[PDB]
């Protein structure tokens, strides 16, 4: 068995949802911002936000909504986790003591159901009579909001429309009414049904219309002054209420997909809209009152306000202050002005809140020689693309290097005092036949530049057509200096060439230090790339020199230096190249028993391979023979996102389901099969998507003394910006901490009353297993924050073995020392 | 695709056993003894009649590729029955087959099993499987005797006498190389023919074609009487050579 | 000739890697040097000599040389390790059973979450499987281990059945005593949970129905670790074994012993309301409690769902390729 420890160094930074309401007091206006597993509560002031409380939940926050049922003084909070843990929460404050009340809770998962393509959707009735959940295709689940339903019991209504894009509860109806866009073979349509709690079924809806845009994406429930709904698409915005139908198709929105919406004026006169290129629009509803005394919607208008960060959620707050919650770039607070500035913009930034965003890749390098370590991460996407240098100093110090294009891979070349970054920028087919970039970016503003002139694919003979307006990715290699993060050089790869892998190393008997990039020729027609290159560059005297190129028959997904040889994975094949005295790559060995060799790591002569669906494999180079050998393979099927080697026998993997596992070579040579069988000795639900595993630590360790119980250091980056750490334990230390977790779980009150053991259970749509071999360090480090009565309740009858004494009672003050030593690892 | 498991009588002059100086009578004697050894051993162990036959067919086929002077027959027989048991889903442990063999064999005969009987048998399984070319499925005259008898309609007692007499002829034909000369379907017809001739029955009357005097042609196409008469002649030879007579 | 099995050496194959291990044993992916064809080799070890050649392999050799169908996996030949010369007693080399290489297995495709099935892909899938099961059932052979790991799929969309290690002959007229537990707990029929032991070919139909449902949810229908909890799950959906719906349930050994929490009513149509009408009928008939009321393999082929499925238009599943890598 194996024993490991996992802790968070920086918590999830990406904004996954934001609502405003009166949650902490019936009086204050609050902003609730949700990050993965983390809920942040703010109070809106005239200058910005006053933080008041932050809680963690044992679950990914999927739905977050504020409602105020008749009889309550203030808003209540509904949250549904991605594992279908539901709860209703209340804020309660006793002087200085702030706590979160779990008013109702339960798990709403169905034994049978197909998870929907557009994900979990949760909505609440305007009269707060019920909560609507869209969890599975063909079913609508109703939790009625009666006082007695403290367990959140619910029932399912059969839904004929299997493919639902989005749904909302409409305003102004005699009964609770849903408005949903659905897609069937005839296209997408907009329909309404009514919901009967008494009959527990759907009844005919107020109005039925069809033929909405093929890419109709979002539904807006317009408030009572107007009534009805607005449907946002790619080209058109339409309003449907009964017989009334209005449609606006302004050319400005066709350019970029609109992803978020929020209501500005409670009457519904004005809405905010945001799009993927970072533009912020105002949707204006023009009122026409008739002499009857009734008000009808006259027309729809869209006005461009300015630019924000690429926003996942928007919230209007008060005054002209809007909160730009971002998942791909920095979250923001921006002020909307009535008068435009001299550039024509009505939007002026106020505050910028750091988001490590998507961490595509990262490397650990000690730039200042502080014997500590810095983390230079490839963070952000599109115009939010950035490089974040992170150092530990009590908080982490983050410097941001804007790139304005997507970063993909980063490697450090000390010989050159610079970094190599693979990038992607979006250009659009323009009227010249070529393409035009939407904005300047790192690749366009490099001091010196070069473009591949390779003739390997120049033979073409493969016709590919272009339509004006289509997007194409242009991949570049960027040379960026470590002292000034000025982009010194930009190398642009071939048309339709994707840069997938980058390494900096010396090879063979060659004293020069090279940048090596592995690419793939990507054509929309191909399911799997069938052409590619390994390119050897030299950065010398402010110029990048192409040294050698090797053609391959696939995509070079991963490369790694291997004892002076170049180890590369081309689709199914794992190949080892030698670097000749003629400065050309020559193949030595191959392994073909793979589906897609996505990830590669090495140690000595051992290679760990990560596959798209066949978990992990341990390969060995037999130098005596000049070939590869299959030492051991994990036969359980897993979809890998990243892998890492912990030691000669333990291997760490990350699943696309937000899970972590560790495999161990059986090392029991009774039978050949036992050796070849990698045993999944560790299972752990992380809750994050891990893109990169990197050996290193940000702790100040110039001299070695007082090393902690933990041994080894692996850092990992995730999509939600979380940076984490995995380390190993001795058998005894693990059991002590594990025995303590089970004690802390009985003592600590969870938000939503979610069982900690459930949360960390390994989970896919097809399996659920109890966690094993992993200490949830974030639970252990919460021992320091629990009250003294709770600490002493935890330490009762606690005996550590393998020590000077076979059983030794632990005191609370003894443990406070142990936990504090553990807190220094990050 | 599938191997050919049938030889011509003339070919039996050239088995390995013949060419190592064994005379025809002796190899025939060895075949009867080996087959009857298989039959007796399995009968004591309670084995289904198909399982006995399969082992006997394995046995007969084996000694078309090897010599009796290099492979002791009772070891071969025991190995065949052991494999037959696994093939036909009537399995037996090797130690039990050995125990029964000791009961039925004298000490000199059991000398063939050497110092470790179980080992000599289990070792041979590798050769047996390669020898029979891993073609394990075997059909036997019994199933056709019943399939064909079922289509006969008439006196219940005359037809049951025909079946049992023919069934005895099938059991007796396992001691011969007929299993190696003619497909089982022909054997089943041949034994029906011999039982009919000896019982002074006219089988055509029981068929759906009572005026089709070559009654068998509606069960087995393309069989000349020459083949049926040769098979019958060989079956009755065993009775005339021994002291036993036709069952009747 | 092509028929002289057991003599050709495994030298004739370049072993690419190990594709599989477990109860079936060690299976290696290889390419024949002479033909260049990708194969799959199952290592059968007779070295233990407890019972000599394994019976699992004897059945798989015995049955798969008799069964020839598009949807039944083909054993091409049997090859051996370099054997010791003139020393058959010393020799312990193992035999390798040569099969055709199937690109994927259904479990691997589903567990990795990499596949999506439309109704038409499920039609093409089930039609082949039930046609294959029909061929075998009409030959009076019971598979007895129908699970997602034993269904193999090529990228072409062709489906073939595989692990015949537990398959045995069925007498349509006479009851024979069989092994009480044969199928995996998730796919085990209710009769075998109650220990029929004289099971009909309907045990395999129940298993395929569990897959039919699983293809519409991407999650197995009945997942349990213990035989009682499985019967509970089946009962919550199909209804509890009643003498009213299952006349001979009283004869089953554990009927009184193994009782579900309640006498549940059938909810299959309600809980699977998101399934197409033609398929929902197929599920209800395949997941029938009474083995005698459970439909046959042929009857599924003469159903509204699979009858008019043209097998020429294969329609392959949504394979992930580069899109899922990115
Ligand atoms: C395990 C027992 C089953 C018996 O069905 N393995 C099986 N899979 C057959 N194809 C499936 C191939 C799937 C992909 C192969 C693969 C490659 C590399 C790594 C892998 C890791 C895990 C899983 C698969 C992996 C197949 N094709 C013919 N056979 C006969 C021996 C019956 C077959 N057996």
């Amino acid at each position: 068995m194996s024993y490991n420890y996992v802790v968070t160094a920086q918590k999830p930074t990406a904004v996954n949802g934001c609502v405003t309401g009166h949650f902490t007091s019936a009086e204050d206006l609050n902003l609730l911002i949700a990050k993965n597993t983390r809920l942040e509560i703010y109070v809106v002031t005239a200058e910005g936000l006053r933080p008041v409380k932050e809680v963690g939940m044992y679950g990914k926050i999927a739905v977050m909504e504020l409602f105020r049922p008749k009889g309550e003084s203030k808003d209540l909070l509904f949250i549904l986790t991605a594992k279908y843990n539901a709860c209703i929460l209340e804020y309660k404050q006793s002087g200085e003591s702030i706590d979160i009340i779990t008013r109702a809770h339960g798990n709403v998962q169905d034994r049978i159901g197909r998870p929907s393509e557009t994900g979990i959707i949760g909505i609440i009735d305007p009269e707060c009579r019920m909560i609507g959940l869209r969890l599975y295709d063909g079913l609508f689940k109703v939790i009625p909001l009666d006082r007695d339903n403290k367990e959140l019991k619910a029932f399912n209504i059969r839904l004929e429309e299997l493919h639902v894009i989005d749904v909302k509860f409409l305003y102004g109806c005699q009964a609770p009414t849903i408005c949903f866009v659905y897609q069937d073979p005839q296209g997408r349509h907009v329909k309404t049904y009514e919901v009967s709690l008494r009959e527990k079924e759907f009844n005919k809806g107020p109005w039925k219309q069809e033929n909405v845009e093929a890419e109709a994406s979002m539904v807006i429930a317009v408030p009572e002054p107007f009534g009805g709904a607005i449907i946002i698409g790619q080209e058109s915005i339409t309003y449907h209420n009964g017989d009334k139908y209005l449609a606006i198709a302004p050319p400005i929105i066709k350019q970029s997909t609109i992803v978020c919406h929020n209501r500005v004026d409670p009457n519904g006169s004005r809405y905010l809209l945001g799009d993927m290129e970072g533009r912020l629009f105002m949707l204006l509803l023009e009122k026409e009152e008739q002499m009857d005394g009734t008000v009808t919607l006259k027309d729809l208008r869209v006005e461009l306000l300015g630019e924000t960060s690429i926003a996942e959620c928007l919230t209007y707050l008060d005054n002209g202050v809007v909160f730009v919650g971002s998942r791909l770039g920095d979250s923001q607070l921006v002020k909307l002005n009535v008068d435009s500035n001299e550039q024509g913009s009505y939007v002026v930034a106020m505050e910028t809140f750091t988001n490590l965003g998507p961490i595509v890749d990262m490397c650990v390098v000690d730039l200042e020689r502080q014997g500590q370590g810095q983390l230079v991460t490839c963070s952000g996407a599109f115009k939010e693309g950035s490089l974040r240098i992170i150092r530990n100093g009590q908080k982490l110090h983050i410097r941001t290097v804007p790139l304005y294009e997507s970063p993909r891979k980063i490697c450090y070349q000390e010989v050159s005092q610079c970094f190599g970054v693979l990038s992607s920028r979006i250009e659009v087919q323009d009227t010249s036949g070529g393409t035009t970039a939407l904005r300047p970016s790192a690749s366009t503003q490099a001091l010196s530049s070069s473009v591949s002139s390779s003739k390997l694919f120049s033979s073409s003979t493969a016709p590919h057509e272009t339509s004006f307006g289509e997007e194409v990715e242009v991949h570049n290699l960027l040379i960026i200096d470590q002292h000034t993060f000025e982009v010194l050089h930009a190398h642009q790869f071939l048309q339709n060439e994707y840069a997938l892998s980058l390494v900096s190393c010396k090879l063979g008997k060659d004293p020069n230090t090279y940048f090596i990039v592995g690419t793939a020729m990507v054509y929309p027609e191909e399911a799997e790339p069938k052409q590619g290159r390994i390119v050897v560059f030299q950065y010398s005297d402010g110029k990048l020199q192409t040294v050698a190129e090797k053609e391959v028959k696939g995509a070079v997904y991963s490369m790694v230096e291997f004892n002076g040889k170049l180890l590369a994975s081309i689709n199914s094949t794992v190949r080892l190249y030698e670097w000749t005295t003629e400065k050309e790559l020559r193949t030595e060995c191959n392994h073909y028993n793979n589906i897609m060799a996505l990830y590669l790591k090495t140690k000595g002569d051992f290679i760990l391979v990560g596959d798209l669906m066949r978990s992990v494999l341990l390969l060995a180079y037999k130098p005596m023979e000049g070939n590869f050998e299959e030492i051991a393979r994990d036969f359980n099927p897993n979809w890998m996102s990243a892998v890492e080697i912990l030691d000669d026998d333990n291997f760490l993997g990350a699943e696309n389901a937000f899970n972590l596992f560790v495999c161990q070579k059986d090392s029991a040579a009774t039978t050949d099969e036992e050796r070849q069988h990698l045993q999944e000795v560790g299972l752990f639900h992380l809750g994050e998507f891990v893109n990169v595993f990197c050996h290193g630590s940000l702790v100040m360790q110039n001299l070695g003394e007082t090393s902690t119980p933990t041994q080894g250091s692996v850092l990992f980056g995730t999509v939600n910006g979380m940076i984490g750490l995995v380390t190993s334990l001795s058998e005894s230390w693990y059991n002590l901490l594990l025995d303590m977790q089970n004690r802390l779980n009985k003592v600590i009150k969870s938000v939503g009353k979610i069982e900690h053991s459930f949360w960390r259970s390994f989970h896919t749509e097809r399996k659920t297993e109890p966690a094993t071999g992993f200490i949830d360090g974030d639970l252990i480090e919460s021992f320091l924050d629990i009250s003294r009565p709770k600490m002493q309740e935890v330490v009762a009858n606690l005996q550590y073995d393998d020590g000077s004494g076979m059983k030794r009672e632990a005191t609370a003050d003894d443990l406070i020392k142990v936990v504090e030593e553990l807190t220094r690892i990050h | 695709t599938k191997p050919c498991w049938y030889w011509d009588k003339k070919d039996l002059a050239h088995t390995p056993s013949q060419l190592e100086g064994l005379d025809p009578a002796t190899e025939a004697r060895y075949r009867r003894e080996g087959a009857r050894f298989i039959f007796d051993v399995g009968t004591r162990l309670g084995l289904h009649y198909d399982t006995l036959a399969t082992g006997i067919i394995y046995f007969h086929r084996f000694y078309m590729f090897h010599s009796f002077k290099q492979f002791p027959r009772y070891v071969t027989g025991a190995c065949c029955l052991f494999l037959a048991g696994k093939v036909e889903e009537t399995p037996k442990k090797c130690k039990d087959i050995i125990k029964t063999a000791r009961s039925l064999l004298n000490d000199v005969q059991f000398g063939q099993f050497g110092d470790d009987p179980k080992e000599e048998v289990m070792v041979l399984e590798r050769i047996l499987l390669q020898t029979i070319k891993f073609d394990l499925q075997v059909e036997h005259p019994y199933q056709f005797l019943l399939k064909y008898a079922k289509q006969l309609k008439g006196d219940k007692n005359k037809i049951q006498k025909l079946v049992q007499m023919a069934w005895t002829f099938v059991n007796d034909s396992l001691c011969t190389t007929l299993s190696l000369q003619w497909e089982p379907e022909i054997i089943a017809v041949a034994v029906m023919y011999l039982a009919g001739r000896l019982c002074k029955f006219e089988i055509q009357e029981w068929t759906s074609k009572p005026m089709y005097r070559r009654w068998w042609e509606q069960f087995v196409q393309d069989v000349p009487v020459d083949v049926l008469e040769d098979i019958c002649h060989q079956i009755l030879d065993l009775y005339s050579q021994g002291k036993q007579q036709m069952p009747h | 000739t092509e028929s002289d099995w057991g003599k050709r050496c495994v030298d004739k194959f370049d072993i690419i890697g190990i594709i599989g291990e477990g109860t079936y044993g060690q299976v290696y992916k290889a390419k024949d040097k002479d033909t260049g064809e990708l194969v799959a080799l199952k290592k059968v070890r007779l070295d233990n000599e407890k019972e000599g050649f394994p019976i699992t392999a004897i059945r798989e050799i015995k049955i798969l040389r008799q069964l020839i169908h598009r949807s039944v996996v083909n054993m091409k030949e049997i090859v051996t390790d370099k054997q010791d010369a003139l020393d058959f007693k010393k020799d312990k080399g193992a035999f390798y059973l040569v099969f055709e290489y199937m690109d994927h297995d259904l479990m691997g495709l589903l567990e990795s979450g990499l596949v999506h099935f439309s109704e038409d892909h499920i039609k093409s899938f089930m039609k082949q499987l039930m046609e294959g099961l029909e061929y075998c059932h009409k030959k009076n052979f019971l598979h007895r281990d129908i699970k997602c790991s034993n269904i193999l799929l090529n990228n072409s969309g062709q489906i073939k059945l595989a692990d015949f290690g537990l398959a045995r002959l069925y007498n349509s007229e006479e009851s024979r005593p069989y092994t009480n537990k044969v199928i995996t707990l998730w796919y085990r029929p209710p009769e075998l949970l109650l220990g029929e032991e004289r099971y009909t070919p309907a045990i395999d139909v129940w298993s395929c129905g569990c897959i039919l449902g699983e293809l519409f949810t991407k999650k197995p229908i009945f997942q349990a670790n213990l035989e009682l909890a499985q019967l509970e799950l089946i009962s919550r959906l199909c209804g509890s074994p009643c003498p009213a719906v299952w006349p001979d349930v009283i004869r089953l050994p554990y009927f009184n012993t193994m009782k579900p929490k309640k006498q549940y009513r059938r909810r299959l149509r309600e809980e699977f309301s998101f399934i197409p009408s033609a398929a929902l009928d197929l599920l209800d008939h395949m997941l029938t409690l009474d083995p005698s009321k459970r439909c046959t393999a042929e009857q599924t082929l003469q159903s509204d769902f699979l009858k008019d499925v043209e097998l020429s238009k294969m329609a392959p599943p949504d394979l992930p390729h580069w899109q899922d890598c990115h």
